RNA sequence: AAAAAA
């Protein structure tokens, strides 16, 4: 419990993981089969 | 022991003999290495110390 | 969940020539573990198994041993609680023949298999000789009398488990597949036991 | 760093206390030297059952740590080998969060161990020492030292610490750092400058806290 | 020995019974189980058959006691409390009457020592209980357990009657036997040693305390 | 294989139910099923009102074993500590056996042990309600060399010998509390109470080494008419059993016993029977 | 729980060569049951079965709408055991066991509960074990198969969802069988009593549908003590003697 | 001593043939002296709202 | 008045030999004196009085305890909840005897002295003090009324002469009372409304803690219930 | 009567009543609360030795 | 799982 807890903390803490790498960038999927395209 | 026939000895004897020579004496598979797969590498490690 | 970390619970999950490596003994928190790890055409699995014990039960009158067996998913969460389960119980009534309980008197064996890895590119079906392998090293390296070693293999998703050399029969494990495949799949397995037991064999005397 | 506390709040506990810093307010309880259970006996030392619950919710893993690192401070503190295979109960209730109880758990701690501490002495347990906690916070742009800061100076706060020292010979002379909590960034120097504002201020909650005691005691007395 | 010397469990050693022709005159050898072997019954030619099987992987001893006793030696389980035996406990709790302990230790026969490794935080370590009667041989009705035993104290004692499969008897009757280790004010002093059999004193603080001690 | 398919569902004797009053009358002495309150005396349970001297009862409808003093009861052991061994008789609570109430000859698990069956009596009572066992006697020890079948505890009344001897070499033990044992017929069995007109192996855990086949089959089938005389609720005696025994032998082979128009018809036969010579 | 003299008797009775029963059964004869029928109006169909040792089992049927896309299994057995956890050993072996036997690709034709191209019916097996003194495996098995056998459904209006709302269907399938057997010494054995289990070598779980043999096939260790290894040969017999017998236990339950 | 395996048990292992099945993201087992660690990281998608 | 701290230096000098007591504590290893609670230091004799609810079991002192079991050896009574039992043997009553065991059932009053306790060993009481005419009130305490009380208001009440408790309640009503250092209280009159009288002031009394208001409270807590 | 035992208490003492007083040579041989003998046991002299 | 008379 506690090391969960622990590894949690410290993760947020040191500032590993910022909230804005985490943001999903979606793309979609027509019909031509199916090609999916994302934008770049 | 010598309610139990003597000669009988020699035939339970006789009778083992043949049993472990037509059981663990017969045994041909193609040779495996023992190399790992996966986690067999890093697993059995040899404790190392650093100083 | 008050005694883990689950998450955000709004959110959703994501959604979308044999070989043998034998290693017994790596486990210094047992009194005896063992790695098997199988890889044959596109299908691979890695999985250990650690012993604890014999150790005395307080109380306990039983004049033999007791086995209890668990399988745990270590990675990949594919099998389903209920059919570790039901494994497990197929596991036990094997070895309960396989090991000398009368050599344990008041006491209990606890088995922990670890299923870690397994790539496929029924199902669980081809896991179990792979788990009654491990299970004998083990169970072998701990220092548990064992009366014959227990080996199994897997033809056409028909399981059967020998001991005495193939001679009889420890446990038996049908699932899907056709029907008569029996005097095949005894043969086929009785090869897979005799190549896993001679390894296993080997494995012990080696290291 | 004006704060508040009071002693003997609860009746049917052994001890008890009720701390007060900024908003953040922890109220304790003790109950001890009673007969302990058979998992928790020591033939030796005395057993410490530690429960910290949360102001909003029930007790998790955060609560868990919370538990662990009070043990931390308060095992030293007593004298174990007074009551050899005994009980003592401390359980921390804390009534508001006085901070943010999601990213920040930190003030809530040292609230834990100050009333810990105090509902030890009112318990009346032998206790080798004193001891005082306080909260410590350094913001990103000031880059400054803030000994005891409040919700808002935390959210904008780079690094969050928490210092608990042992205080003895008339609450001036420290024998032992108990805890020394820290998370966030931060390098060596800004270390040595915690402990040389930390530990002016712990003494000066320590004598804070002394004064607090007499009031209380001498009436029963 | 004729027979294999290298065993694996599940390999055939010895049948049931065995003869050999010496000296004109036939000697019966005759084959009993041991430690690390199962007798088991095989068939073959449509007729029982019954040998000794090893159950345990190692290397075959045939040795002889004033008959030949196969066993298997392993490269701990088989070492139990037996009477007779000497074994170091640790005491856990005091009683007035009495005095319960736990198994740690077993000494081994000609020191060695077999040590029996368990959890003593969760009891499934033997537990053992000495009799206030079965402290010392010198006054065995009046005996002030406070002044013999004390929590923590490693004592050296010897089992026996096993009793129930719960707890042990032992018993300090004799000099080598009493308490062997332990510290000043239940641990939380320094070390002390042992001098007088009923007299034990630290060397360091210069305090002494009451135990019952064994001799060097 | 049998099966039964339906669909759509799933001097009198007083008949009383708990909270009604049995009589105004403060003068009887109050038994079992009644309670005293206010000079009147009402029922506890549902069943027949029994009126026997000065003694007022209520007799249930159901209920299980009663211990009382001198019955021959068999039973499991279900638990051994201390000096005592605890044993079940099937009754409210487990009888116990003090080590002085059995017979040492010349670790009290080596003598009796948890699942072992035995025949006794009962030596005293406590203030409980439980029951103190004797096993002293060359009528009672330790049960073997047969097979064991429960019923019912009412069906078994209360006799001067439980232990009776049968055709086809084999022998019963009537217990009061319901629990029987068959077994092959011994040197005390065939000879006990006629002897009287006229040690080690006795704790044993094996039995007759030479057990044979007209005794096995004697053994199931006497099993088989007992557990049918309990099916029809008749209460089982010695002469109820051999009657059993012998008009079970019109089927050939024992298994067709176990059918529930077969017990019911072995049943039948004997109430018909013992009515018709009966009067 | 039976003592070692009982124990050695039973086992040197069943390990002979003319095995003689406690009960007097021959290998194959089977113990007289009674089974209940349609006895649940909120519920699509109903069980309830009898033995002789006392045991019982309350099986109910119950379904719902779904679609068969989405859904690969249109059929769930859940088993409830009395004074038995959900987490239990036994209770998720036997929760486990029987989704195999009854399982859209394995013994149970999914044809059968399709109702439009779109969506189908999804049918709840509920399991109530009030009393067990042994493996239920093969109680639970005949009760499921006669809660089949006598089952209504709202009946259909469309085709390829609208209900009757008087009208009903009655599912007309086959529903497997599960037969557990006893090795004791070189003897196979048909529906092992309380006892016999306790002093056999060995055992057998063995499924049956449509005049034959199918999956699941287990070997169970019916105690924890006798357990021991079997020849090769009483499989082959055990399965014959399951082959032969069962047209008879199907054509008695079918009535 | 340390001595670790990255991206062993993780479906980007192999950059021809990457498993259907595995779910896991990134992977690292480690084992320093008699202690072993198996770390296997998993994921998912949240709507923030 | 002089007010002391935990881990503070002590002011009596090491060189002068001083006898211990409660409050202080001597270091198994530094030898080192150490207070280790708060409260006023006492220099005759060296100890520390504390404020406390729970009491411990010590040598020479007594207590009213509670029978919660019996057994063959001994009788089991808590002195207080969920402190451990004491054990009260059957030769500890006046006129002892052999097969014949004194009347006591579970849940009746004792007024014992404590005889042996060791820190590491279950305590014993005995209800013959050792001895001072074999009655000091010791024995059963039949009927009445007992009160739950911190440690330091029960042993002033019993020891110092100058607590204006049994002397203000001597005036208001005749009873006889004992007093268990445990902070126990028992005392029982004739009529049922002059213990209720008693039970109500001691509440109080122990409540607010004053010297000089034991008379006001007494004065209208007996007018109360008329 | 309140608590219904009477018809127990009556039941013991009946039993106690007819306590028959009998030699120890002409004593049952099986051990029972109905009769009294000054030596109960074949051979008294067994628990004097255990002793 | 001690107990009652003398
Ligand atoms: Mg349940």
């Amino acid at each position: 419990m506690t090391i969960s807890q622990k590894l949690h903390d410290s993760i947020l803490h040191s500032r590993i993981l910022p909230k804005k790498a985490l943001k999903v960038k979606a793309g979609v999927r027509s019909a031509n089969t199916f090609s999916v395209l994302y934008p770049d | 022991l010598e309610t139990i026939s003597v000669p009988q000895i020699r035939d339970v004897m006789e009778r083992f003999s043949v049993l472990c020579n037509s059981n663990i004496s017969k045994s041909r598979a193609k040779p495996v290495t023992n190399s790992s797969i996966l986690l067999g590498k890093i697993l059995p490690r040899e404790e190392h110390d650093i100083a | 969940d008050r005694r883990r970390l689950l998450g955000p619970a709004a959110a959703k999950p994501m959604a979308f020539e044999q070989e043998l490596s034998l290693h017994t003994g790596f486990i210094e928190n047992c009194n005896g573990s063992a790695l098997v790890e199988a890889r044959s055409l596109g299908h691979q699995t890695s999985l250990i198994t650690a012993v604890y014990g014999p150790r005395s039960i307080r109380g306990s009158f039983t004049s033999q041993g007791t086995i209890s067996i668990q399988l745990k998913n270590g990675l990949l969460e594919k099998y389903n609680t209920n059919e570790l389960k039901e494994v497990s119980s197929f596991l036990m009534g094997i070895f309960n023949s396989v090991v000398n309980l009368s050599r344990y008197p008041k006491s209990g064996i606890d088995i922990f298999v670890y299923l870690t890895y397994d790539k496929d590119l029924s199902q669980i079906s081809s896991l179990i000789p792979h788990c009654i392998t491990s299970i004998t090293l083990a169970l072998a390296d701990a220092g548990i009398e064992l009366v014959d070693m227990a080996g199994a293999g897997e033809a056409n998703g028909t399981v059967v488990s020998f001991i005495k050399n193939g001679e009889e029969i420890v446990g038996f494990w049908k699932d899907d597949g056709d029907d008569e495949d029996l005097l095949e799949c005894l043969d086929r397995c009785k090869e897979q036991y005799n190549r896993y037991r001679d390894l296993m064999i080997s494995c012990l005397m080696n290291q | 760093m004006s704060v508040q506390a009071e002693i003997g709040i609860l009746d049917h506990v052994d001890g008890s206390s009720e701390f007060v810093s900024q908003d953040t307010k922890v109220i304790c309880s003790v109950t001890g030297p009673i007969e302990p259970k058979a998992r928790q006996e020591l033939p030796t030392q005395l057993a410490l059952e530690i429960i910290v619950r949360p102001a909003k919710g029930v007790a998790t893993t955060r609560e868990k740590v919370l538990e662990d690192k009070l043990r931390a401070v308060l095992t030293p503190l007593i004298t174990r080998h007074c009551y050899p295979r005994q009980l003592c109960q401390i359980t921390c209730q804390i009534l508001e969060s006085g901070e943010d109880e999601a990213e920040f758990s930190l003030r809530e701690l040292s609230c834990c161990i100050n009333a810990a501490f105090l509902a030890l002495v009112d318990a009346g347990i032998a206790l080798n020492s004193m001891c005082a906690s306080i909260p410590i916070a350094i913001i990103k742009d000031t880059s400054d030292i803030i000994v005891d800061p409040t919700a808002e100076q935390l959210k904008i706060s780079l690094s969050v610490h928490t210092l608990a020292l042992e205080f003895v010979n008339g609450g001036k002379v420290v024998k032992n750092v108990l805890l020394l909590d820290s998370n966030g960034d931060f390098n060596e120097d800004q270390l040595f400058s915690l402990l040389e504002l930390g530990e002016q201020k712990c003494q000066e909650l320590v004598t804070n806290i002394r004064r607090i005691i007499q009031d209380n005691i001498s009436p029963r007395l | 020995f004729q027979f294999p010397e290298i065993a694996y469990p599940g390999k055939l050693i010895c049948p049931q019974y065995g003869t050999e022709n010496k000296d004109g005159e036939d000697i019966i050898f005759n084959y009993v189980p041991g430690p690390g072997t199962k007798l088991i019954q095989y068939e073959h030619n449509g007729r029982t058959l019954e040998a000794i099987t090893a159950t345990l992987v190692g290397t075959v001893r045939c040795e002889e006691e004033k008959n030949i006793l196969v066993s298997v030696l392993p490269g701990f389980a088989n070492n139990l409390p037996k009477e007779g035996d000497i074994v170091l406990t640790r005491v856990t709790r005091l009683s007035l009457q009495r005095a319960n302990v736990e198994i740690l230790a077993v000494e081994d026969k000609p020191a060695t020592f077999s040590v029996s490794q368990a959890s003593s935080d969760l009891g499934e370590t033997f537990r053992g209980i000495i009799r206030s009667q079965d402290v010392r041989s010198t006054d065995r009705d009046r005996v002030k357990v406070i002044e013999c035993f004390k929590p923590g104290d490693i004592v050296r004692a010897q089992v026996l009657s096993l009793g129930d499969g719960t707890n042990y008897y032992l018993t300090t009757a004799r000099n080598d036997l009493g308490v062997v280790f332990a510290r000043a004010a239940n641990g939380a002093g320094g070390l002390m040693y042992a001098t007088d059999w009923q007299m034990m004193t630290s060397p360091v603080t210069g305090a002494t305390e009451k135990r019952k001690c064994a001799k060097p | 294989i049998t099966i039964t398919k339906r669909n759509g569902a799933f001097s009198d004797s007083q008949i009383v139910t708990p909270g009604e009053l049995v009589t105004d009358d403060p003068i009887w002495m109050r038994g079992h099923g009644t309670y005293f309150l206010d000079n009147m005396t009402y029922s506890s349970v549902a069943g027949t009102v029994s009126r026997v001297n000065r003694l007022l009862s209520v007799i249930p409808l159901k209920g299980r074993y009663a211990p009382e003093t001198g019955d021959h009861v068999v039973g499991r052991i279900a638990e051994v500590g201390n000096k005592r061994w605890k044993v079940d008789i099937g009754g409210k609570q487990h009888a116990v056996l003090m080590l002085g109430s059995v017979n040492l000859p010349g670790q009290m698990r080596s003598f009796l042990k948890e699942g072992d069956l035995l025949n006794a009596e009962v030596q005293s009572l406590f203030q409980d309600g439980s029951a103190s066992l004797h096993t002293r006697s060359l009528k009672y020890g330790k049960l073997r060399n047969g097979m064991f079948c429960q019923v019912p505890s009412s069906l078994i009344v209360r006799a001067k010998n439980h232990t009776h001897n049968l055709p086809g070499n084999i022998t019963v033990v009537l217990g009061v509390n319901g629990y029987i044992w068959l077994r092959k017929t011994s040197q005390m069995d065939l000879a006990r109470d006629t002897p009287s007109a006229n040690s080690w192996q006795i704790y044993s855990d094996e039995n007759d080494p030479s057990i044979s086949n007209n005794i096995r089959q004697a053994i199931c089938r006497y099993a088989n008419v007992i557990k049918a005389l309990a099916f029809c609720e008749i209460g089982i005696t010695q002469q109820r059993i051999v009657s059993a025994y012998e008009a079970s032998m019109v089927y050939s082979n024992v298994g067709e016993l176990i059918e529930k128009n077969v017990m019911e018809s072995i049943g039948s036969d004997i109430l018909t029977a013992e009515k018709m010579r009966g009067n | 729980s039976l003592s070692v003299a009982e124990k050695s008797y039973l086992y040197d009775s069943l390990a002979s060569t003319p095995s003689i029963r406690p009960d007097g059964r021959l290998p194959h004869q089977f113990r007289p049951i009674e089974i209940f029928t349609d006895f649940l109006p909120s519920s699509n169909g109903s069980s309830r079965i009898i033995a002789s040792d006392g045991s019982e089992c309350i099986v109910s049927i119950k379904s719902k709408v779904v679609d068969h896309h989405v859904e690969n299994e249109l059929l769930q057995v859940d088993v409830d055991i009395a004074g038995q956890r959900d987490d239990a050993l036994v209770v998720e072996t036997i929760t486990s066991l029987l989704n195999k036997v009854l399982k859209s690709g394995s013994g149970v034709d999914s044809s059968k509960l399709q109702l439009t191209k779109k969506y189908s019916f999804k049918i709840f097996v509920d399991v109530l074990v009030i009393s067990s003194h042994s493996h239920p495996v093969s109680l639970i098995s005949f009760a499921i198969y006669s809660a089949l056998n006598s089952t209504y459904l709202p009946k259909l209006i469309s085709a390829f969802p609208t209900f009757h709302d008087y009208d009903m269907v009655k599912l007309d399938i086959n529903p497997p069988l599960v037969f557990i057997l006893a090795v004791v010494g070189n003897n196979m054995l048909l529906d092992p009593a309380a006892n016999e289990s306790e002093v056999a070598n060995n055992g057998l779980i063995i499924s049956w549908s449509n005049g034959k043999i199918t999956s699941p096939i287990r070997s169970v260790a019916l105690n924890d003590s006798n357990v021991k290894s079997f020849k090769p040969h009483l499989l082959k017999q055990g399965l014959a003697m399951v082959e032969k017998y069962a047209p008879d236990v199907v054509r008695s339950l079918e009535n | 001593d340390v001595a670790i395996e990255n991206n062993t048990l993780s479906r980007y292992a192999d950059a021809g043939n990457i498993d259907t099945k595995n779910n896991i993201l990134g992977s690292n087992v480690l084992k320093s002296g008699k202690t072993i660690v198996i770390t296997s990281i998993t994921g998912g998608i949240i709507e923030e709202t | 008045s002089t007010f002391i701290f935990p881990g503070d230096s002590f002011p009596v000098d090491p060189t002068t030999p001083v006898k211990l007591g409660p409050g202080i504590y001597c270091d198994p290893n530094t030898q080192e004196i150490r207070p280790v609670n708060t409260g006023v230091l006492h220099v005759s004799t060296a100890y520390i009085d504390y404020s406390s609810k729970r009491y411990i079991p010590s040598v020479n002192d007594f207590v009213i305890g509670v029978i919660i079991g019996t057994f063959s050896d001994s009788y089991k009574v808590s002195l207080q909840n969920f402190s451990s039992s004491v054990s009260l043997s059957y030769m500890a009553f006046p006129n002892a005897s052999k097969k014949n065991r004194p009347t006591l059932q579970v849940g009746d009053l004792v007024y014992a002295r404590v005889c042996t306790a060791e820190k590491e060993l279950e305590a014993e009481i005995e209800c013959f003090d050792s001895t001072t005419g074999r009655d000091a009130g010791f024995g059963i305490l039949e009927d009445g009324m007992i009160i739950d009380v911190n440690l330091n208001f029960a042993r002033q009440l019993l020891f110092n002469n100058d607590f204006p408790l049994l002397k203000v309640l001597a005036a208001h009503t005749k009873f006889e009372v004992a007093i268990g250092l445990n902070g126990k209280i028992w005392v029982k009159c004739e009529e049922l409304s002059n213990t209720l009288a008693c039970y109500r002031t001691i509440m109080e009394c122990c409540q607010k803690n004053d010297t000089a208001a034991f008379k006001d409270i007494a004065k209208r807590q007996f007018k109360e219930i008329l | 009567i309140e608590s219904n035992k009477l018809a127990g208490v009556l039941y013991e003492s009946r039993n106690v009543a007819k306590r028959r007083f009998e030699y120890s040579k002409y004593r049952p041989l099986t051990p029972s609360s109905e009769v009294y003998s000054p030596i109960e046991k074949e051979s008294p002299w067994k628990i004097l030795m255990y002793q």
